[PDB]
């Protein structure tokens, strides 16, 4: 399985800056 | 090096073969599996054939064009080409798979 997005963009304004967090500390950020 | 996830993050898709969406989604999955299934030299050759650069830039900004893939009408005897001015990879629609990887490897082999 392990379905992952295959396009350039997954969202436009969703999640704000949460996706920019480091992978190590992504547990500490929501949305 | 070049990473599969990095390549996916800023790669778009076009359609000139006029295939159905159900087949096209699995075709994209096949292409991504192919891209994730070589070694360092082969992916370096792929990125050379695509954007004329052995290394993918670390940031999306700086790409003067936006890399894209154009699905030409099926032709199992035609090797895929590319336009380095806009970094657009023109690849035919390979319904068969083994021919697809063979032709991709042959195309990226040439330097």
């Amino acid at each position: 399985m392990l379905d992952e997005p295959l396009e350039r963009t997954t969202n436009s304004s969703h999640a704000n800056g949460a996706a920019q967090a480091p992978r190590s500390m992504q547990w500490a950020v929501r949305n | 090096e070049v990473n599969v996830q990095m390549l996916i993050s800023f790669t778009s898709f076009n359609d000139e073969s006029g295939e159905n969406a159900e087949k096209l989604l699995q075709f994209k999955r096949w292409f991504w599996s192919i891209v994730e299934k070589m070694s360092m030299t082969e992916r370096q050759d792929l990125v050379y054939f695509w954007t004329s650069s052995p290394s993918l830039p670390a940031s999306e900004e700086g790409f003067q064009p936006m890399p894209s893939i154009t699905i030409r009408p099926p032709d199992d005897q035609h090797l895929p080409t590319a336009n380095t001015c806009i970094s657009r990879l023109y690849v035919p629609l390979y319904s068969s798979k083994q021919i697809l990887k063979q032709k991709l490897l042959l195309a990226i082999k040439t330097k």
